[PDB]
RNA sequence: GGUAUG
RNA sequence: UUGAGUCUCGUAGAGGGGGGUAGAAUUCCAGGUGUAGCGGUGAAAUGCGUAGAGAUCUGGAGGAAUACCGGUGGCGAAGGCGGCCCCCUGGACGAAGACUGACGCUCAGGUGCGAAAGCGUGGGGAGCAAACAGGAUUAGAUACCCUGGUAGUCCACGCCGUAAACGAUGUCGACUUGGAGGUUGUGCCGGCGUGGCUUCCGGAGCUAACGCGUUAAGUCGACCGCCUGGGGAGUACGGCCGCAAGGUUAAAACUCAAAUGAAUUGACGGGGGCCCGCACAAGCGGUGGAGCAUGUGGUUUAAUUCGAUGCAACGCGAAG
RNA sequence: GCGGGGUGGAGCAGGGUAGCUCGUCGGGCUCAUAACCCGAAGGUCGUCGGUUCAAAUCCGGCCCCCGC
């Protein structure tokens, strides 16, 4: 039945998707700011953000460079975000902090 | 109810869907059935077979009016142009005139832009 | 690519059937199973052993259109496959029971 | 394409006549060309390439 | 049938 | 009087401006019939529909554009120009004459025309649709795709003055083998000529080559425009023009040793065409799970000797 | 003060009848990487029972915990 319509109105409840910005150990200020902007938006518009850093070949040997990038994001997106997850180990070659709308 | 001796089968055969509608000779609706309402969904609707089924259910809707003659009025480039009328004749209507409507502008309005795919 | 009668009944269709049933070259092992199965079949049906075998094939034989050589090839393959799945104790009786069904 | 089924004709024969009436009249080709907008430069370009092809086939029919 | 990148 | 004009008669043409009008179609509105879907995609969803949609039929309203004819057909200086009819109007061409008597050609500056977008003011607004809104897709998707949708697209008047405004080929004149077509005159007796415009091929010649080739990019003459390595840059500054957007005229420092054209051989293509191989398909049996053998990586070690590493290292050098 | 909820590491589904997402690890695919594909490990589900044939489920307590 047009019953359906009920759902259409029900479906005017809402929904959060997680959006994935991948950073790399040495991304530069310009692109950081672009991706940072993307996240601000993502978050302010009610969404989560799986922020991934993706070491490639030998870069996996200076994981501590990576962690500093994540820590910079956390510290910029501070008043907008709370940090569901942080990583410590480097499973695979990744570090997959998940931020959520404060 | 009324009995109708001779009817008209309007076949709106679009690219995505087929609508079969039996009317009176003056275009008063007696019964209708679509490929979308024939348990086909999405691009399943846009097959000749889904139109064939839609024709049969349309025939079943207008059994009570007691129609034996139909005039066909097919319209559009739809995949289910010929499959409808074949299945209409299989229902046991004597098909008289078989006729292509299909609105063609003599110029008319500017069409939508080409899909870049 | 880009470019023998069975010795007990004279039917090559059963000679094929032995070959489909056969594993690891063991043709005499296969022959015994099938013949044992056909006599069993006949005792619980009451024909010459080919007629019951052929009626059993008719129910399995699949009709894109299958052509009649592939048809009997598929039927026999499906019979053997169906027979080997079952929980009857020997293959002879598995085959006899599957042919009956 | 108006096809009255004449005095005692089969359906399959009658359907062949209807489909052929549409094929000659040019209905499916006409609807498809009017589906999306073609701007005049594209129309003219298409018409030129056809004319080149048609003519070039005649010069391939000739010299042979 | 169509994903990018060395 | 041979260049250039005028006159007489006729011909073809979407040449221009104005007005009227026809049929088809989309949308919308009002009704009738009717009943649960419609619409859309790669797949969906947004959207629309029981306040009755979509479909079908009748009537009405409004705007925009003119199927077929339609053609490497026609016309125009170029931009461009396509229903039909009338009114006003420009050019071209042919036939015979008659007439004027070099009145010509080109043209810096100047003047006008000049697609689309855009701008101003006032109308109009069906369809379409920058922006935008929502729905998807995706690593992201400020896109391509879907549903909507505003400016605009239309009209009047004014402005803008640019486009791959291209034949990427300035205008005018003369001369220089051929072939096959198209379109439009005309003479003579379908044929035989003879003019205009136009398409394709090709000779000499020309050209870096590609190609051009009596419609020259050939052979010559008149006059104009323009170029002088790439980037910086059609930018800055100044002037002029514009309501604005911007246009036009137009450098330099600096830096590079190239940038570039055509063609050749490969290779490559989510270009096309034709083939083959247990390549796929059809089968039959395996590997991947288990235990164990064996090699390798890794890790460990005092040492786990060295070598082999996609196919083409890994029961390989090592047949112990 | 008043509530919500405490569910594999992650967070979120779920009167009995525990997943889903992303981690987490390994594999497959590729010349290689991401993408893609498969498998496994992770809970006993806040706690405490009562109570229900059923305890994530029901009912209360308690631990709460943040929102407030
Ligand atoms: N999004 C991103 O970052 O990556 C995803 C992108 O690479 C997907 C990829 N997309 C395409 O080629 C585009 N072609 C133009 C039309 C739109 C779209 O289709 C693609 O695979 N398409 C599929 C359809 C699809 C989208 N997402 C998942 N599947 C497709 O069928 N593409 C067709 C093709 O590749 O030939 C074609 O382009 C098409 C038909 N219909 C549509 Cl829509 N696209
Ligand atoms: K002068
Ligand atoms: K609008
Ligand atoms: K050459
Ligand atoms: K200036
Ligand atoms: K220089
Ligand atoms: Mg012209
Ligand atoms: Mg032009
Ligand atoms: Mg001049
Ligand atoms: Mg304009
Ligand atoms: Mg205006
Ligand atoms: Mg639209
Ligand atoms: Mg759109
Ligand atoms: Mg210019
Ligand atoms: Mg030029
Ligand atoms: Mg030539
Ligand atoms: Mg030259
Ligand atoms: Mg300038």
């Amino acid at each position: 039945e047009k019953s359906k319509s009920s759902k259409e109105q029900k479906k005017k409840q809402k929904v959060i998707q997680v959006k994935e910005i991948k950073f790399r150990p040495g991304t530069d200020e310009g692109d950081y700011q672009v991706k940072l902007r993307s996240l601000i938006r993502f978050l302010e518009e009610g969404d989560k953000a799986k922020i991934t850093l993706r070491f490639r070949g030998r870069e996996m040997a200076h994981q501590q460079i990576g962690m500093e990038v994540l820590n910079r994001v956390k510290d910029d997106l501070q008043e907008l975000a709370v940090v569901e997850s942080f990583p410590t180990k480097i499973e695979g070659r990744q570090m997959i902090m998940v931020l959520a709308p404060k | 109810r009324k009995q109708v001796s001779d009817g008209v089968a309007h076949i709106h055969a679009s690219f995505n869907n087929t609508i079969v509608t039996i009317t009176d000779r003056q275009g008063n609706a007696l019964g209708w059935a679509t490929a979308g309402g024939s348990g086909f969904r999405g691009s399943r609707k846009s097959t000749p077979f889904a139109a064939q089924v839609a024709a049969e259910r349309c025939a079943d809707a207008v059994k009570e009016y007691g129609i034996k003659n139909l005039e066909v009025m097919v319209k559009g480039p739809g995949p289910g142009r010929e499959s409808t009328i074949r299945a209409l004749n299989a229902a046991g209507f004597r098909i008289t005139n078989i006729t292509d409507v299909t609105p063609i502008p003599h110029x008319g309005c500017r069409p939508p832009k080409k899909r870049r795919v | 690519p880009r470019r023998l009668p069975d010795p007990k009944f004279g039917s090559e269709l059963l000679a094929k059937f032995v070959n489909i049933l056969m594993v690891d070259g063991k043709k005499s092992t296969a022959e015994s199973i099938v013949y044992s199965a056909l006599e069993t079949l006949a005792q619980r049906s009451g024909k010459s052993e080919l007629e019951a075998f052929e009626v059993a094939l008719e129910n399995v034989r699949p009709t894109v259109e299958v052509r009649p050589v592939r048809r009997n090839a598929l039927a026999m393959r499906w019979i053997v496959e169906a027979a080997r799945k079952r929980g009857d104790k020997s293959m002879a009786l598995r085959l006899a029971n599957e042919l009956s069904d | 394409p108006v096809i009255k089924v004449r005095e005692n004709e089969p359906f399959d024969v009658a359907l062949r006549r209807f489909k052929r009436s549409c094929e000659k009249a040019g209905v499916l080709a006409e609807v498809r060309r009017r589906e999306f907008y073609e701007k005049p430069t594209t129309e003219r370009k298409r018409a030129k390439a056809s004319a080149v092809k048609r003519h070039a086939k005649k010069l391939a029919r000739e010299n042979a």
